[PDB]
């Protein structure tokens, strides 16, 4: 679809161009590699901010929007588990589901693999970690301060594995994508064996 | 019997629920002398324990009923179950003096025994009257803070062998020595130094050990309360 | 031992789930060559169930895993469990023609301990093989037919012991026989002369029995279809 | 209240009054005594199936169900499990009901406890067999055909414990009492000492 491809060299320009040839391999589209981009960093803060409140898109963010969610079913998964991280401000869209049941946020899922980026990334109130595989390796076309990010998509729901607070009150997290769950990452009857008192 | 033939063996007992069986089964694969991989090391320990635990939930019963009109011959029959755990846990702790704690050449294993040679000493601590009363405790946090210094300079703390240990360790505490103080103390010591450390998960046993995460924050709010 | 200390010991090793020494522990209150009420009745008959349906839910799974690469000593493991149940069965068997069956004087429990001892026969039935495999199934039948007639003439319908001897004759058909002719055969007539008669139900039991009877409606149309 | 047992005399008159000092004790009162008599029989057909199909009720239907509901607190319980029966042209308040729950007629629950009257009482369609406390002995007031009635009340919930259906095709069943439930009427440990398939 050329047409979403000048969808944005239509509204952002040089912007949209900033990220083209940023493909090796080409497993995405023309179309597929500006949306990523533009999100990745910086132009991203708002297509959640409007995604959650349920508020209404602009007009380049609903043109992200739609690229972007499209690659996803042209992307995932692959291959084995991986481990992201994501710490925010205070107040994140996981505070509110039980420990072992499972939630999704409304906008987005951009994460880091690097515990530096982890604490933080404005701010340093609610820090997470994640697994799963849905992600979208973009640690290529928009690695700035080498974040080296993979992104899931929306919907996707979460297993809450866990939820504590810090000693200086900083809510670390442990989470895990839906699709996976029961018996997926656990020591082949390690737990049994280790014999506890519960 | 080849040293693969009791795998199978071993197995079947599982399956079959007839873990006597299994004790003896396993008993055999590390009587011949060579080091276990974890797949085998996981089993024997599965089989004691559902074994020693079967017992265990029979002798706590009688336990309660007797506090809770003779009794006599009630604690005669208790104190023959007390024979039974007893003779268990000292025979599988030779096993563990044998074969076990020096073949443990893998740095792993090396503190998954000793926290569980502390437990058959914290398991024999309750029966146990005078004599024995207090030696086996002395023992007890012997092999329990001798594995612990290994989980600690050596072992990842988010690591499911280390997380245990702790939790192992501060039930023995608020149990065995009746002193919530330190097992308090020794819990949030263990969890926060895991909190801390979150990339320091293994995507192999990352669901594993966040429910003994889930277990400490579950006692320590326990005890203060 | 008094005939009442028994009492305490055998309802500790069910609460305990110990229900081996239970065996041996209502056993010898039936040793003791005097009738036995119905609620020790029910507790040695609760003691070996549970004991004999243990080792029986343990060779079943054997007997599907060889079937679905050595298995010789497979079958040599599940010949020792063979071995349990045959030892059990003809012991407590011996106990139900020594010290049950003569004693019977309520007629009550003519039909439990008949339907019973067909039962321990239908167990021994299934693991055994020529001699005692045709041998076996002989006296089955016979003292299941024989409690039927007392069943038939003496007892109510809708009586638990009546119902329950024709669920447990009704599955030796399809089972052992394999005849699932006769089988639906004789739960329907049993079925059948239940409901015509509903004033026949006792408010001791009211529900004990309707249970009963939901199984054999999930019997009939199961072997039907 | 001598104004509703005034309620009978201004509306039914010599038939209200057929019911009166049938009562050596007397747990119940006055108004109370004719309104259970102008039910049992046999006014009391069209009391259910008016109750039953939502329908409104008339001038004295409405003055004797108040009375009726009014006597069964101050009647029920007591004092062990009794054995009613009952049945019908089809059609019972309890084949929708799943076996082993429990289910509440819209009207009223008139029995008897003699086996003939069950099979039947217009008609032979569905037969029933109940067990409680909370019905109201009449078998004193009004015994006609020597029925010995017990009459529980209206939204009392029933157990099935059993719904089966005749070779003739007439579906017997068996119910019990909300209120009795999980181990009443079961002799102690006689099921787990029989042994059976399941
Ligand atoms: O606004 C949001 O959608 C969540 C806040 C948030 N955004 C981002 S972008 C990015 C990261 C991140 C984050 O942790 N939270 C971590 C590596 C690259
Ligand atoms: O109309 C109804 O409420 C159900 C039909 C019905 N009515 C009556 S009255 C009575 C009996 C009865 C019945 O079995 N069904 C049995 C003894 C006295």
């Amino acid at each position: 679809d050329k047409a979403l491809a000048d969808g944005l060299v239509e509204h952002f320009g040089l912007e949209a161009e900033q990220y083209l040839g940023e493909h090796p391999d080409g497993p995405y589209s023309d179309a597929e590699v500006m949306a990523l981009g533009l999100y990745t960093n910086g132009e991203y803060q708002h297509l959640n901010r409007s995604l959650r409140q349920g508020r209404e898109l602009d007009a380049g963010q609903a043109l992200i929007d739609r690229g972007m969610s499209a690659a996803f079913e042209k992307s995932g998964p692959a291959e084995q588990v991986v481990k992201t991280f994501r710490g925010t401000q205070g107040r994140d869209a996981f505070e509110a589901v039980k420990e072992g049941q499972v939630g999704h946020d409304a906008g987005y899922l951009s994460t880091s693999r690097d515990p530096s980026v982890a604490r933080s990334f404005a701010g340093q109130g609610t820090i997470t970690t994640l697994f799963g595989r849905s992600g979208i390796d973009v640690s290529e076309i928009s690695i700035e301060g080498d974040e080296q990010e993979i992104l899931y998509d929306k919907g996707t729901d979460m297993r809450v594995l866990l939820s504590a607070k810090d000693g200086q009150g900083v809510t670390r997290r442990v989470l895990e994508e839906a699709t996976l769950g029961e018996r997926s990452g656990h020591g082949e009857g390690l737990l049994d064996a280790l014999d506890l008192a519960t | 019997m080849d040293k693969s033939e009791l795998v199978q063996k071993a197995k079947l007992a599982e399956q079959a629920e007839r873990y006597d069986d299994m004790a003896a089964a396993m008993k055999a694969v590390t009587e011949q002398g060579h080091e276990l991989s974890n797949e085998e090391r996981n089993l024997l320990s599965v089989a004691y324990k559902n074994v020693v635990g079967a017992r265990r939930s029979s002798w706590r019963v009688i336990s309660s009923i007797e506090q809770k009109k003779k009794q006599q011959m009630g604690k005669e029959y208790r104190e023959k179950i007390e024979a039974e755990l007893q003779d268990i846990c000292n025979d599988v702790l030779e096993l563990l003096d044998k074969y076990l704690i020096p073949n443990a050449t893998q740095p792993e294993s090396k503190v998954f025994y000793l926290k569980m040679k502390g437990d058959y000493f914290r398991y024999l601590s309750e029966v146990a009257s005078g004599d024995n009363k207090q030696t086996t405790v002395s023992n007890s946090q012997q092999a329990y803070q001798e594995a612990f210094e290994i989980s600690k300079k050596e072992m990842q703390p988010t690591h499911p062998i280390r997380l245990g240990l702790a939790l192992n360790f501060s039930v023995f505490y608020y149990e065995i020595l009746n002193s919530p103080e330190k097992a308090c103390s020794l819990a949030k010591t263990a969890f926060d130094e895991a909190i801390a450390e979150l990339d320091t998960l293994n995507e192999e046993s990352y669901k594993d050990s966040t429910l003994i995460m889930q277990l400490l924050r579950d006692n320590l709010t326990l005890w203060t309360s």
